[PDB]
């Protein structure tokens, strides 16, 4: 539960920065659109 | 290169999501076994 | 033509997690009912 | 055109599913508080 | 644990939503490819 | 829950699938890309 809990933390921050990533790159493929 | 880049990107988060979800089964099967 | 047979890819990936949260959110429910 | 809107889809739904998560992360951790 | 219930089914109903139209994307991406 | 075991099982199993190919096809459209 220990370690359950710190994993959790982990994948949590991990996918946040991925999601933020995404978003950015996503505004790029959308501006290069034009 | 950047719709393949994103799709890096995707594909990364739905691995990330995978091991969360993986992690919520295992404490459902704690507390499963201990509330019955 | 490989990058919308990944999208097809990502999408199943997408659906499938989904079924699986909605079995975590089952059995999270049975056990608060169980208890509180 | 349509690939980056179907990216947005899939980015969307990922956003979604992540919100979904962290809810059966909050009632797992009542639960366990609870039951032990 | 009310308003747990109620986030759930608000997320639930989203992300049906979105793979919905997430489906209807990939068709017409399909169809384009011809 | 024993039926929620074996869903959970199968759920698991197509998921890791999905991932192992949509890992090979991202192989080949960074390939394609050259």
């Amino acid at each position: 539960w220990m370690e359950w809990d710190r994993e959790i933390n982990n994948y949590t921050s991990l996918i946040h920065s991925l999601i933020g990533e995404s978003q950015n790159q996503q505004e790029k493929n959308e501006q290069e659109l034009l | 290169s950047g719709i393949v880049q994103q799709q890096n990107n995707l594909l990364r988060a739905i691995e990330a999501q995978q091991h969360l979800l993986q992690l919520t089964v295992w404490g459902i099967k704690q507390l499963q076994a201990r509330i019955l």
